[PDB]
């Protein structure tokens, strides 16, 4: 299992790096275990785009 | 599980390259801005009607490339539909098109003009490039160094 | 490059007056299907000048692109006056423009754009026969 | 809107499959609408009209043939379309008789003898 | 190529294994005028 | 509007155009397929490019039969 999920985690960073995401693979790590959660994804693309939003306004 | 993991992110957007106690005003931010959205096949399609806009503004491979893709994908599914959701926030050659030169049966025709005429088009982004480049560093560096008098790095403000 | 173009002129005025003349009944009920089955074709050509007519108006034409756009419909046409003219060379009626036709088919196979259109000519021909 | 969805309800109304059933043809769709969407042959409205024509011979009808003189007459009148050439053109490719060789006669050119 | 067909496309009394290769040489003159055509809407050069 | 509402009756008049010489040549199509067919003629399309769809989703509700 454990010598899955890393196969699997190589595998997805191609499929957003083709699609031209703005997520690294850090963050692609934590969005790929919080969208596999249940939490509705299409409201996990508007909370990081704030999120990303609101580290800006401060610097 | 994620709420651990957001801890990792929160470290991640805080400049690495102190940093103990603006983690925990920037953690309050990021919880204050998060549960505003959360309070309140048809998966591949979403890719295909993305790829359908790819072939319209030009650039035909990418999208070849994407229908082929998007076929061993489905040979863990909520996370393209997050990536169909994150297409636009991304950051903002080739030898032949028109060898017939090679093969060992290629087709006879004639000329179309949409595929040699923007085989130099290829070409003449990057040479109308090469040139902007030089007048965005000889302008990013003299609105440095000649503005007026009393303008330049902070450390006069020392 | 006008010259260049004109055959296919030439060849128009041999084949409408073929289809006249050759429809009436000193010539006979074959004769009659004959000339009936080039008149499709010399629609098709009327056709084929009001599309140009559409290009030239929204002045989209040119001389250069009339000529390359003439040369498909200038074998065809080449075709019908040959043929026109071998029919009145002879003073062949009946069944002599029958074996005349039968000779023409197998004469023409060579790209199979003639073809298909002597074979036509032939097979609406042969009915009163 | 986008023209992408609009083939899925295409799709929804000639299948009995709705579009949520359905990828694998909508794959098909999106190879071939995508790349040769906006019209890369002449564009002419007389050739569909005599052709239209044509077809009703081919029924054996020349009164309804003159009624759709009034018809393609009305169309222009009222003037709210953009191509009618194309739903023309469409319409007749998808027409069914109710009961050869045609490469050699007339048909509308490719615009590779013309820069686009 | 065009020399060779100007006399080819008027004998009748030849091969009719010539007269296809002849044929396969009208396509052949009709794809270069289909060129100058593409050239000469480009010409409205260097 | 009142003058909206006459636009709403000449659309009305050009589908019943449509849908007269839909029915006279006997297709295929029926007046809802008609309605998206439209709306994609509108855009400027190849009417090649979709024919061609449509004689395949004909087939692959044969292959639901």
């Amino acid at each position: 299992n454990l010598n899955a999920v890393r196969e699997t985690m190589d595998v997805l960073l191609e499929i957003s790096r083709i699609l031209n995401t703005g997520l690294d693979m850090e963050t692609l790590s934590i969005c790929v275990r919080l969208c596999e959660q249940g939490i509705n994804p299409e409201a996990l693309s508007s909370v990081i785009k704030e999120l990303r939003k609101a580290t800006e306004a401060l610097k | 599980s994620i709420t651990q993991l957001f801890d990792d992110l929160c470290e991640a957007l805080l400049p690495a390259a102190n940093r103990k106690r603006a983690k925990r005003s920037l953690k309050k931010v990021a919880y204050n801005a998060l549960f505003t959205n959360l309070f309140q096949l048809p998966a591949r399609n979403k890719i295909l009607m993305l790829s359908f806009d790819l072939r319209v503004g030009g650039l035909g491979p990418k999208a070849d490339r994407l229908e082929e893709l998007v076929e061993e994908l489905e040979a863990v599914g909520s996370v393209l539909d997050l990536l169909v959701q994150l297409a636009g926030s991304g950051p903002p050659r080739d030898y032949f098109l028109n060898n017939k030169h090679v093969g060992r049966n290629v087709p006879y025709s004639g000329y179309d003009c949409d595929d040699l005429s923007v085989f130099e088009m290829d070409v003449q982004s990057l040479i109308s490039r090469e040139e902007c480049l030089c007048h965005s560093m000889i302008q990013e560096t003299l609105q440095v160094m000649e503005a007026a008098p009393g303008t330049g790095l902070p450390t006069v403000g020392l | 490059l006008v010259h260049r173009i004109l055959p296919v002129a030439a060849s128009y005025s041999a084949v409408t007056r073929f289809i006249e003349e050759k429809s009436s009944f000193e010539y006979g009920q074959v004769n009659h299907a004959l000339a009936a089955a080039m008149r499709t074709l010399v629609k098709e050509h009327l056709i084929l000048v009001s599309q140009l007519e559409q290009l030239h108006r929204q002045g989209l034409l040119s001389l250069q692109k009339l000529w390359f756009y003439i040369q498909p419909a200038m074998r065809t046409m080449d075709i019908l006056a040959s043929l026109a003219t071998s029919v009145d060379k002879g003073e062949c009626l009946g069944g002599s423009t029958l074996s005349l036709l039968h000779d023409r088919s197998f004469s023409y196979t060579g790209d199979s754009q003639a073809q298909e259109l002597c074979l036509y000519l032939t097979k609406a021909a042969s009915a009163p026969y | 809107k986008s023209p992408n969805v609009l083939l899925q309800n295409l799709c929804c109304r000639i299948l009995g499959r709705s579009e949520a059933d359905v990828a694998q043809q909508f794959q098909y769709a999106v190879r071939v609408i995508g790349s040769n969407f906006a019209p890369t042959v002449e564009r002419d409205e007389f050739l569909v009209a005599e052709k239209i024509k044509k077809e009703l011979i081919r029924q054996r009808r020349e009164a309804d043939a003159a009624l759709f003189s009034e018809l393609h007459r009305k169309l222009h009148s009222q003037g709210v379309l953009k191509n009618k050439w194309s739903i023309l053109y469409l319409l007749l490719s998808l027409s069914e008789d109710p009961r050869s060789y045609a490469t050699l006669f007339a048909q509308a050119l490719p615009r590779d003898a013309h820069s686009t | 190529i065009r020399r060779y067909t100007d006399q080819r496309s008027l004998d009748r009394s030849f091969g009719l294994v010539g007269q296809s290769f002849c044929a396969a040489l009208h396509q052949e003159l009709r794809e270069y005028y289909r060129l100058l055509s593409v050239l000469h809407s480009q010409l409205q050069l260097t």
